[PDB]
């Protein structure tokens, strides 16, 4: 029992971390090429708010 | 600049102090009152001034401090009698050589004039520092090497660091210039009362504290920063349970506060404390003063006072804390903190919410219950402290309906329960087993598995027999002995035994005057062993009684055993009672 | 075993924290730039000069009317002083024009930093006891905070 | 859209006095307008307007009053009331009383701004409660159950393990099952904790795995008294925008709910209004309705919002205003008793005032058996004429318990013993543990028993 618990446990949730991990980074790529897309959009909203005044 | 405008006994409206600040104590009139301000209605303040407001006439300058009450820290600290506002007693007497409290007295906490062997660390001049640094370390006496160290909330470039000589507190040895300005600093450093010392991070209580008791040690140990609260009122008891921790207990230093109890308890105490010496593990004999650091509040001193002398002890023991030294901190008596609280609430008319006291009372207790703790230090190099509150609760009439017991059993994690009934029964410890309750067992798991694998089951073990002790009591009242069967009337027997050798400790004789952690736990170890190994040998209880009494002699000599007779000694001769024991009980069985 | 496997499901369960909370600071960085990127164009509209005449003329206007005050006290930045210094009264016949009223009295002179005060103006009361601060800086980091939800709805993917 | 105006700045306070400090000359106030005050030394606190008169504003701060001088202080009028940036993204962190993050991650990125206090429940649009909950504890689910949409409490006085018994329930709560996506998003306020216990709860909450879906909102007794009670507010306006505008079900804990009432008598106190019992302000039966009366199922949304508040008996009496008002409010409770911790029980729940005043809509054919009421009333009457037999054995004698008496002496303390008792980690489930009910209730005759008609058991069939 122990022999084959300790075998079964020795690397895989070491991979499954790993998985995981690199999958986080994939996310993290995909945030910041969303991100990269909609700078200047964001960018000249918030300037037109900023500079849109009246009365 | 400011005069007074409506002086109404211990409230005084004063006009002028525009700039005034919520809680800045400001100096009142020719006499230099002190007072502290609660309203700023408009351009005028509120003073509350703590002493006697009589003589006061119209238009006397009010002067503004730009501080909030504060306790000015430093060397020197210990040693020396203070009042609850931070006045030192002993150097005031003998300046102004009369015996009274001069009202207007001006002596500084701490004598500038005194000369201390400065040394600095090996920092750089040119190196770069910030709060909580050890920057350098001053002999302000023997056995409590002061670790001065950068104040807290000051970062900065070093410039200048003064060599090693003899200099006077006004003396300054650093300067800092972290921005283009170049700020000096002295040793001396001062810090508000209520605001408590900034801490890295808090930390989990790992280590016990050693009070020297058996009975407090095994049964219900106490962890370092662990809250303790004493229900001792008369007896003076708990002032006995205080002088066993300023000898013999793990805090690198103690702070004592009492305040608002009687001015002839508060005498006894300060001719106790010089008297009583504590023992280095080298031997050779040091004072206790020396590490102790002493705060008194009678009932003549001003109300105000005593009640801030609570927060001024637990800045002290803050200050000791970030200094990097465990500390334990006595509070003579929380109930007359809360009478100084309830006397200030009338006087300021607040709504009261149960029995008198003001709805801020559980708030203000659990503040400072919860200042109380192991620290990661601020600053380097790393280091922890702890500050553990042993404050002791004292209820009018005996009864825990009081909400500052209340409160204070909710806030409280160890809870030792002395009895007045166990003094009555000719028990020095008088430590009540039963009442007394232990939160930090969990805590203690580490310490307990390293020290002794089977410390935890033997404990358990002896708070069941306890249990059952205190049920066939009243079993035995209800029928008898005889009629307990034999394993119950073993069960008995040895329970009665450990309340006469272990659980109480005369602590008046030398060889008992001290208990250490490895004795009290191989005599827990040796009664375990022979009440179970007599327990399964039934065989006749009258019997095993007989044949068996010399393995209770030997189980009482581990009492007479001693670290007086030294501690490998005494871990043998307990092994060799437990080894007798064990060999009279299953041989003759 | 079943004591241990506890272990390994702290791992796990610490692993996937980590991983999201790490996610969420790519993202608050994502936004912090955002905000940089918002106050470097501020600036770069700031150092426009003629069209950037008229919204501080504006301000003025609006400032003194949500006021509602008698006199104020008004400092500007060095840059576009004399910009400030020209619009002058313009700003107090327009105030007047918004509602019939006698025109207070202005003045202008300390300047902060040209970067730092990134144009605005400070109009104040008497005594500088209630201040409406209409720095553009300080403009921004307020439509921010409003917009905020917009951004997090403009980041889908 | 309309242009925007940036807050005022006011430097006019004259007059600070306790917890409030005063204001004129304000320019167009707002009740309860959350100001933000500077002081002269450069920190900052924040702080509600409680009356708006005239130019004049009191404000009450939240960090205390210490420290404010009346000629450098300044205050800005935000304009609007106290709001919580709500997101999804908040799930399996920790927040401070007032909200600001303390998981060492950046502060939330809200979807949309919810203030807090908000609107109550169109009492049309409210429906029943009608699902179980899986606790993870036996004699909940057995008896006085809880449904999904109910509130109901935890009555407990101080030295007992009911915290523990509150994680317990956290670490082991399910839905009956009888998904995860929408599984039970559990919401964590702690108003006014100890630290050691804190650390306890984070690292129970943190070990266990449920960070994957549980929001903690710490608020220990160091911090400022009135922060305490924004708490379990703050936290079931999270709990409203995750379960109505997000669909998960919440399961919302609150831990001393005691402290929250002794917040509010504080803040009461320091506002020196009219006193109710004890002291206590004569409104909080309002001020708990609010905090209360928010759990339960929208009808036009998926999500549910169940509320197990824990409160402490401060001198252990039931009489006291606190748990008076909640027992009027909150729809059952769940109690606690210190004789069995006495002996030794480890979820010591004393099922004698244990009832469940929707346990009737719990209870159905959907789950449980159709016995279930039935012997649910028969272990709660017949246990209490156990007690009244012990009581007349003990001012008698041991011949006093006559061979009915006797009986139910032996249920009572067969119950005590077999039943009530729980492993730490048992998720005993309802029809075995109902089985051995059944037994107890099979102790006493068959036919003695004179509420329960003998057929509805006889539905059940013994092995």
């Amino acid at each position: 029992e122990f022999q084959r618990k300790l075998a079964e446990s020795s690397g895989d949730s070491g991979a499954n971390v790993k998985r995981l991990e690199q999958e986080t980074e994939v996310k993290i790529h995909h945030l910041n090429a969303g991100a990269e897309k909609i700078q200047y959009d964001v960018v000249q909203m918030l300037l037109k708010h900023v500079t849109t005044v009246k009365n | 600049y400011g005069y007074v405008r409506k002086v109404s006994g211990p409230v005084v409206i004063a006009d002028g102090m525009n700039g005034a600040a919520m809680y800045e104590l400001v100096r009142v009139g020719h006499d230099n009152l002190i007072g502290e301000i609660i309203r700023l209605e408009g351009d005028s303040a509120t003073i509350q001034v703590y002493e006697e407001t009589a003589g006061l006439m119209v238009n006397d300058p009010v002067l503004r401090t730009h501080k909030p009450l504060s306790v000015e820290l430093g060397p020197g600290i210990l040693g020396n009698i203070f009042d609850g506002i931070q006045r030192p007693l002993k150097t005031i007497a003998i300046r102004s050589g009369d015996v009274y409290i001069p009202r207007g007295v001006s002596v500084p906490a701490l004598d500038k004039d005194t000369l201390w062997e400065f040394q600095p660390k090996k920092i750089g001049e040119g190196d770069l520092l910030t709060g909580g640094d050890l920057y350098a370390t001053v002999f302000e006496n023997s056995l409590m090497q002061h670790h001065v160290a950068l104040p807290p909330d000051a970062m900065g470039k070093v410039t200048y660091v003064a060599p090693a000589g003899q200099y006077s507190l006004k003396d300054t040895v650093l300067e800092l210039e972290f921005q283009g300005v170049k700020k000096s600093f002295t040793m001396l450093q001062a810090w508000p009362v209520r605001t408590p010392r900034p801490v890295s991070s808090k930390l989990a209580a790992d280590t016990p504290l050693l009070t020297g008791q058996r009975v407090l040690d095994a049964l219900f140990p106490s962890v370092l920063g662990g809250t303790c609260a004493i229900p001792g009122a008369f007896g003076c008891g708990k002032t006995v349970i205080s002088q066993a921790l300023s000898k013999y207990s793990n805090s690198d230093t103690v702070v004592y506060v009492g305040c608002g109890e009687r001015g002839n308890e508060m005498a006894e105490v300060l001719m106790d404390f010089p008297q009583l010496t504590m023992t280095l593990p080298d031997g050779r004999e040091e004072s206790v003063m020396k590490r102790t650091t002493l705060v008194a509040n009678t009932s003549n001193m001003p109300v105000a006072a005593r009640e801030a002398s609570i927060y001024t002890g637990i800045t002290i023991a803050e200050y000791f804390r970030d200094m990097g030294y465990n500390v334990s901190m006595m509070a003579d008596s929380t109930s007359r903190w809360a009478e100084a609280l309830r006397e200030i609430s009338g006087r300021l008319a607040e709504m009261p919410a149960d029995s008198g006291y003001p709805a801020y009372l559980a708030a203000r207790l659990a503040s400072f219950y919860e200042r109380a703790g192991k620290v990661k230090c601020l600053g380097g190099p790393e280091r922890t402290g702890s500050v553990t509150i042993v404050g002791a609760v004292s209820p009018p009439g005996g009864d825990f309906s009081d909400p500052v017991t209340s409160a204070t059993l909710s806030i409280v994690q160890v809870f030792w329960g002395l009895d007045k009934k166990l003094a009555q029964r000719k028990h020095f410890p008088s430590v009540n087993w039963l009442i007394s309750y232990s939160k930090y067992s969990t805590a203690l798991e580490s310490f307990y598995e390293q020290f002794d694998p089977d410390f935890i089951n033997i404990r358990t073990k002896a708070r069941e027999v306890l249990q059952r002790e205190d049920d066939l009591n009243e079993i035995v009242q209800l029928v008898g002995k005889d009629a307990l069967a034999e394993g119950d009337k073993i069960t008995l027997e040895t329970a009665k035994l450990l309340r006469e050798d272990y659980l109480a400790q005369n602590a008046f004789t030398p060889y008992d005057k001290f208990c250490p952690f490895y004795k009290s736990v191989w005599m827990m170890r040796n009664i375990i062993h022979f009440y179970n190994l007599a327990n399964q040998a039934v065989i006749t209880y009258t019997l095993i009684k007989h044949r068996l009494g010399d393995l209770f002699y030997r189980l009482v000599s581990q009492k007479f055993e001693d670290p007086a007779e030294g501690e490998p000694a005494l871990v043998a001769k307990f092994k060799k009672l437990h080894e007798d024991l064990t060999a009279g009980f299953r041989a003759l069985e | 075993e079943k004591q241990v496997e506890i272990r390994k499901k702290i791992e796990y369960s610490m692993q996937l924290n980590a991983s999201r909370i790490k996610v969420l600071q790519a993202q608050d960085d994502l936004v912090s730039n955002m905000m940089e990127a918002a106050s470097k164009e501020v600036l770069n509209v700031s150092r426009d000069h003629n069209s950037y005449k008229k919204l501080l003329k504006g301000l003025i206007v609006q400032s003194l009317l949500r006021l509602k005050e008698p006199a104020v006290l008004l400092r500007c930045r060095k840059d576009d002083h004399h910009l400030v210094e020209s619009v002058l009264e313009s700003a107090k016949e327009e105030y007047a024009q918004k509602l019939q009223v006698h025109p207070p009295e202005i003045i202008v002179h300390h300047n902060a930093h040209g970067p730092s005060c990134s144009g605005g103006v400070v109009v104040a009361s008497r005594d500088g006891k209630i201040v409406c601060e209409n720095t553009l800086d300080a403009r921004l980091d307020v439509v921010f905070r409003k917009k905020l939800p917009e951004i997090r709805k403009q980041l889908v993917s | 859209e309309g242009t925007l105006e940036v807050a005022m700045e006011y430097r006019t306070v004259t007059g600070v006095a306790g917890p409030l400090v005063i204001l004129d000359k304000v320019k167009g106030p707002k009740y309860y307008e959350i100001v933000n005050i500077r002081l002269g030394d450069g920190t900052m606190r924040r702080g509600q307007v409680l009356e708006v008169d005239g130019e004049k504003a009191v404000v009450q701060v939240f960090e205390g009053t210490s420290g404010i001088d009346n000629k450098f202080t300044t205050v800005q009028f935000t304009g609007e009331v106290l709001k919580t940036p709500v997101s999804l993204d908040m799930l399996g962190r920790i927040f401070n009383g007032s909200g600001k993050p303390i998981d060492n991650g950046p502060p939330i990125l809200p979807e949309a701004y919810l203030d807090i206090s908000g609107s109550s429940i169109n009492p049309s649009e409210r429906t029943y409660p009608e699902e179980m909950i899986q606790t993870g504890i036996s004699t909940i689910d057995v008896m006085n159950s809880i449904a999904r949409g109910q509130k109901i409490p935890l009555f407990s006085a101080a030295g007992l393990p009911h915290n523990e018994i509150a994680a317990q329930i956290c670490r082991q709560a399910g839905l009956v099952k009888r998904g995860e996506e929408d599984n039970f998003a559990i919401v964590f306020a702690a108003m006014g904790v100890n630290m050691e216990t804190a650390q306890f709860f984070k690292r129970d909450f943190e070990e266990n795995g449920s960070m994957e879906r549980v929001t903690l909102f710490l608020n220990l007794a160091n911090d400022p008294t009135i922060e305490r009670i924004i708490t379990p507010r703050i936290a079931l306006t999270t709990a409203e925008y995750l379960a109505y505008e997000c669909g998960k079900h919440v399961l919302v804990i609150l831990t001393d709910m005691s402290s929250y009432a002794d917040a509010l008598r504080e803040v009461s106190a320091a506002r020196e209004e009219v006193p109710g019992r004890r002291g206590y302000p004569g409104y909080m039966y309002t001020d708990l309705a609010q905090i209360y009366e928010r759990a339960g199922r929208i009808e036009g949304r998926k999500g549910s919002i169940t509320q197990i508040p824990i409160l402490t008996m401060p001198n252990d009496d039931i009489t006291h205003p606190t748990p008076d008002l909640t027992g009027y409010i909150t729809e059952g409770q769940i109690y606690i008793d210190r004789q069995l911790q006495n002996r030794q029980i480890y979820p010591p729940i004393n099922v004698l005032p244990s009832l469940s005043r929707l346990m009737k809509s719990a209870i159905g054919e959907g789950m449980t058996r159709r016995d279930h009421s039935d012997v649910s009333n028969q272990l709660y009457a017949n246990y209490a004429i156990g007690k009244d037999v012990q009581a007349m054995k003990a001012v008698v004698g041991e011949e006093a318990l006559s061979s009915e008496d006797l009986l139910y002496l032996e249920f009572l303390d067969k119950f005590e013993r077999k039943f009530v008792a729980q492993g730490a980690y048992d998720s005993r489930n309802i029809f075995q543990s109902l089985d051995l009910a059944w037994t107890l209730l099979r102790i006493f005759p068959r036919e003695l028993l004179h509420r329960i008609p003998g057929k509805t058991l006889d539905q059940y069939y013994s092995r």
